């Protein structure tokens, strides 16, 4: 439940090393990454897990495309007069909600996300502290 | 009826249609286009021989 | 349907157009519940709505559409927009939109806008060009906001003696300073009767906060225009959400061009409500008053200015002393000379029980040759000169009888010469 | 049987009705347990019972119907009704309920509602057609409730004082000013006293908060009519338990077109019980007190209004004040002008052990002339005028002499002229 996502957010060693922002920015990917291998098609979706006042709710993104291919994420770039678009691009719906992220499959794959997340942040932060040094001799 | 009065349909003739949401027309969209057509092309060979 | 056919009816009409649309006893449930049910059932018939509401943003990113029967708050009438909206059409807080609306959607909860139509009463394209309003510049007032009624009845003594006590000008920063249960609640019901009657042209705004129900429906039947309130029925929450509403409102209003005039009461407790919300930074000083907590109100008075083009934003706010909390005490501190306009009113002429009760050698305007003409300052000159010697009461009681054999001021002043 | 001639009979007659019902020993157990014994025995011969109850909700769904013995608490005596009937009959907390009830039956424990009978008074007809609370008009009182016995004993002089001090209408929000041990309770008993003799078509309310047993009996041995206590016993649970329940009960008696009066004291305590319940937020001011704390008691203050159709509900609070307690200080503060009408108890007076001890300059009433007429108006601001000049100890005693050479306020009014 979302009392684990608090645990998960406030038991990491790294903690402003990685702020709460971005954390939810990674579990928000990891359960993006699960949506996606649940269902057979593709279709990107958002989490918005409200970070401090609720829970997570699943969405579904267009990408606005004169393309057809897996109608899911396809939508034309005009289809703005029913459904409430009044759009050209960027428009994206909010149709599938409460998906499962707690599950063998899903929890792995968050697992493996956040550990990819996490080190390449630690490394990406790391390195950007010391960019501003460039061109100086740096002992090691 | 028929697939092909459908196939030869854009989607813009859908949601103006009522009872055709969110729901339905993520259904329809989704087993539609799976099996390799799309939803709206233009042909005329329609229909041999009925 | 329209939204606002349903804003102005009182709760019987609801009741009787939900018999009419043959729904269950809605007597139970709150007005905006009952608006609720029946936009769904009109649109049940397959219709669309059309609807008006101030705009707010919070840092979600998406908008919401509130209206005047909540004083601006989160309702189940309340309209959702999407942030796309907002960067397509420039929104911003404040920004009041009127224009087609649907219910909710399967999966939905509150309404969604569909085509904007007026963009704080005006069409989209200039709405999109508006000058922004920190990028504005400031002047004083030269247009005289007249706050004679001339019909010279027993209650317009209390407006025709500010037109010598104290000018009021479009933009003026004006500050009223009094001791509670002294008379400033039909005070400010004087001043807005005045210039309603005067001037109709500018967009009468007056701030109930913290106050009691009975003003607040008091007030809501006798101002001759729209009227926001707060009650404390909820904490500080409200209260400074309908000062962010109403300060955002009127921003965008003098951006389109427009005539503001704010009437606050009383601004000690806006004080108290931002103090109470905005947490410690670890400084306080005597009073229990964190010192940034301040930024908020000072902001807000602050507001006030002239625009050079066209359109002004008067703010009048009143404030409370004598109260015997020190924490007051320190607040008008703060708002000592902040203020270009100063009303001061005394609790011993109030005891004594003859309204209005000036503090004329107290009150008083800064640079004010540039308000009215020559004549009427070289008299207003004379006549301070002549009220500075004596008291107040004596004084207070010769203006009265001076402004009671005479009705417009031009009496009064050949009078005085 | 019915529950109510059980509840006004005391103990002994619940003792020897059940010797009479052929029961155990039964002087161990509570007074309810003594009822729920004796309604199952009765039930036993084949017999249904008829009870009455206040009705109060949670968020589990179901209703339970409280009585007035333990103060509207959780008890064997209490009903339970199931959420089909509160949906069906349009039931909400407040809403005293009277009908037809059984004991509990197999593997129940307590009672169940079998037909509803007296919904507030009144069928279910007109019951479910009832006016929203907060969806109504407020007003102002022109109704006056004469405080003024017209007996003039030894005591009557407190009530009668009020006459020319404080004026009292129908739904007037009310507040006292005074320190501890200073003569409020025998005040209170008073105005009880007295708008029960010159009104006793509306039903009686008096709040006894935080408060010792013996005043608790003694206040429901004097009021003439029901009463509702709390003492100490409890924490601050039972508290706020009976200010939600007598507050929805005066609401629903509103709705229905009732004269609700409800007398508290006192207010700081509730203050404190609120305060204590309610979770801190994260902000705590000078004086140990949370922020949107108050907010509870703010309302419960801002609940007092005049409905326009008809019905009110007058509120009446006691405050405590010179305690010593910062905290309390900064309650009054908060409670510095929220009513219009004050009644101030000074110390000093009371030191020198006269009775009563009114602050008449600081005391008073806010938009007055619409209670009294023009005459007695008139004389209230002569009478003001004359006690002004002098003090408070001298003016006490010059009041007290003028009511006591007279009976009615007619000679007092004739003998100022
Ligand atoms: N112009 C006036 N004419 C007659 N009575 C007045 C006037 N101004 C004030 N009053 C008196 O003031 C009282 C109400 O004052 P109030 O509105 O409570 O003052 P405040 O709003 O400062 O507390 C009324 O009883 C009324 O008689
Ligand atoms: N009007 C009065 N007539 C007679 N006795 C009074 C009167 N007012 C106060 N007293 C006496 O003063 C005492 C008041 O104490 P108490 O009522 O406990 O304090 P408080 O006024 O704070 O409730 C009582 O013992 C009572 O006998
Ligand atoms: F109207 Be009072 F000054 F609270
Ligand atoms: F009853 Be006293 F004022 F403690
Ligand atoms: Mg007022
Ligand atoms: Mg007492």
């Amino acid at each position: 439940m979302n009392k684990e996502i608090l645990a998960v957010v406030e038991a990491v060693s790294n903690e402003k090393a990685l702020p709460r922002e971005k954390i939810f920015e990674a579990l928000e990917s990891a359960l993006a990454t699960a949506t996606k291998k649940k269902y057979e098609q593709e279709i990107d979706v958002r989490v918005q897990i409200d970070r401090k006042s609720g829970d997570f709710d699943t969405f579904r993104r267009w990408l606005v495309v004169d393309e057809v291919t897996q109608p899911t994420k396809e939508i034309t770039l005009e289809a703005a007069r029913y459904e409430d678009e009044s759009l050209n691009l960027g428009d994206y719906v909010e149709d599938q909600i409460e998906s499962v992220t707690f599950d063998r499959i899903t929890t792995q794959t968050a697992k493996q996300v956040i550990v990819q997340k996490v080190r390449e942040a630690e490394r990406a932060m790391v390195v950007d502290q010391f960019r501003e040094h460039e061109g100086e001799i740096i002992t090691g | 009826h028929y697939i092909g009065d459908l196939v030869q349909r854009t989607e813009v003739e859908l949601l103006k249609t009522p009872n055709l949401g969110k729901k339905s027309l993520t259904e329809i969209k989704d087993v539609l286009a799976s099996r390799g057509l799309s939803l709206g092309m233009r042909l005329e060979n329609w229909p041999p021989a009925s | 349907m329209n939204l606002t056919e349903l804003k102005n009816t009182p709760v019987s009409e609801l009741i009787t157009l939900g018999e009419n649309m043959g729904l269950e006893n809605l007597a139970r449930m709150r007005k905006q519940d009952i608006i609720f049910a029946i936009l769904k059932q009109h649109a049940k018939s397959g219709e669309d709505i059309f609807g008006d509401g101030v705009l707010e943003i919070l840092q979600d990113g998406f908008g919401f559409l509130r209206s005047a029967d909540s004083s601006y708050l989160a309702g189940p009438d309340d309209i959702y927009v999407s942030p796309s909206q907002i960067r397509r059409f420039n929104l911003r807080t404040g920004d009041t939109i009127s224009g087609k609306i649907r219910p909710p959607k399967e999966g939905e909860r509150y309404f969604a806008l569909l085509k904007v139509n007026e963009v704080n009463f005006d069409k989209p394209e200039n709405a999109r060009n508006k000058i922004l309003f920190e990028n504005l510049t400031p002047l004083h007032a030269n247009s005289r906001l007249r706050m004679e009624r001339g019909n010279g009845s027993t209650e317009d003594l209390t407006a025709r003696v500010l037109d010598l006590a104290s000018p009021i000008g479009r933009g003026q920063r004006g500050l009223i300073v009094a001791p509670p249960k002294a008379g400033k609640t039909m005070l400010l019901q004087n001043i807005a009767q005045s210039i309603a009657y005067n001037h109709p042209d500018c967009v009468l705004m007056v701030l109930l906060i913290d106050e009691r129900p009975e003003e607040v429906t008091e007030m809501q039947r006798l101002v001759k225009g729209e009227v926001v309130a707060s009650t404390f029925d909820e904490p500080a929450s409200r209260h400074v959400q309908v000062a962010e509403m109403v300060i955002e409102k009127a921003k965008r209003l003098v951006e389109h061009k427009k005539d503001v005039i704010i009437l606050l009461d009383s601004i000690t407790r806006l004080a108290r409500a931002y103090n109470t919300v905005v947490p410690a930074s670890g400084k306080v000083l005597t009073g229990g008053v964190d010192a940034n907590a301040l930024h908020r109100p000072k902001r807000f008075f602050g507001a006030a200015r002239n625009v050079e083009e066209g359109g002004s934003l008067t703010i009048i706010a009143t404030a409370l002393i004598d109260t015997g909390s020190k924490m007051d005490e320190v607040i008008y501190e703060e708002f000592k000379g902040t203020g270009n306009m100063e009303l001061h009113l005394s609790r011993k002429i109030a005891e004594k029980r003859v309204f209005p009760a000036i503090d004329y050698n107290r009150s008083g305007t800064r640079k004010e040759e540039l308000l009215t003409t020559q004549e009427e300052l070289q008299k207003m000159w004379i006549l301070r000169k002549i009220i500075h010697p004596m008291g107040e009461i004596d004084a207070m009681e010769f203006l009265i009888n001076k402004l009671a054999m005479t009705k417009t001021n031009d009496d009064f002043f050949e009078m005085m010469k």
